[PDB]
């Protein structure tokens, strides 16, 4: 079974803008990619990285909170920042006050939280054609 | 040599039942025990 699964991704399927269009997340990343198969088990260690920009939604709202950022000093909660795979039919969450070293200072510029890897269940990536 | 040392200690880790283990030490009590004793034991023989 060889199963070829790149070791970085980096592209975008959905994109979503925060509650008030305030704040986005920004373009992150899937810096690296390891895994491990064997037979009826995949393990695949997912080290990716969470980025906050406090952009608004284009319009008066990308002005508003350009006047937020410029005029004083982030917040965003750790706790709360977090990311959830699933793997074909298995649901796995990780949050970046576990899997997270060092959190970045308060910025409206920019955030980034480096998670240091996630272990995932790929016994439940399920394969059409032989993709997954 | 290495095969060998691995019935014991594997740095990459083990596969059972098809399963990917999530341990390097494939004996009981080296996968335990991993914290170093404190107060020694008092003897004169390295083994006890």
């Amino acid at each position: 079974e060889d199963y070829e699964i790149p070791s970085s991704v980096s592209s975008r399927k959905d994109y979503g803008w925060g509650d008030y269009y305030l704040s986005m997340v920004y373009n992150g990343d899937i810096p690296t990619i390891n895994y491990k198969a064997a037979s009826s088990d995949l393990k695949i260690y997912i080290s990716p990285k969470l980025r906050i920009i406090h952009n608004g939604y284009e319009g008066q709202k990308r002005n508003q909170c350009n006047l937020m950022n410029k005029y004083g000093k982030l917040a965003i909660s750790p706790a709360k920042v977090q990311i959830i795979v699933k793997a074909g039919g298995k649901e796995q969450t990780f949050t970046a006050d576990k899997d997270v070293s060092i959190q970045p200072s308060p910025s409206f510029d920019e955030m980034n939280y480096q998670f240091n890897a996630l272990e995932i269940d790929g016994s439940g990536l399920n394969f059409i054609n032989n993709s997954a | 040599a290495n095969r060998w040392l691995k019935y014991v200690w594997s740095p990459s880790g083990y596969i059972v039942h098809g399963q990917i283990q999530n341990y390097q030490w494939n004996v009981r009590p080296l996968l335990e025990d991993t914290s170093w004793n404190s107060d020694p034991l008092d003897s004169v023989d390295p083994d006890a």
